[PDB]
């Protein structure tokens, strides 16, 4: 592509988009920690039965 | 972005300055006016970069 002096490139990273990204992954990193919780309750009371 | 508004502000100044250089020499015995002349601009896109 032909040139133009006088002039610079943006860095093509719109907030817009990527501030939305890091909420989907707050919330997926929650609902997988989630899991462990349910596990660490049902292996500590599978246990103290007798 | 801001770039469009900048670069019209800019360039409305120098023809404010011309103006005001005109109202100046407006008793000089010599002088011959000024005048400023604008043109877009357009990268390979098809929205501007002002003016």
């Amino acid at each position: 592509g032909k040139l133009t002096n006088g002039a610079l490139e943006a860095s093509n990273v719109d907030l817009s988009k990527e501030l939305v990204n890091m909420i989907v992954a707050q919330r997926n990193y929650q609902s997988n920690a989630q899991t462990i919780k349910t596990q660490d309750q049902i292996l500590n009371t599978l246990v103290n039965l007798r | 972005s801001f770039s469009q508004a900048v670069s019209g502000l800019n360039a409305a100044a120098t023809n404010l300055d011309v103006i005001g250089n005109n109202i100046a020499n407006s008793a000089t015995y010599g002088f011959k006016s000024g005048t400023a002349s604008f043109a877009d601009m357009f990268a390979g896109s098809k929205v501007g970069l002002g003016v």
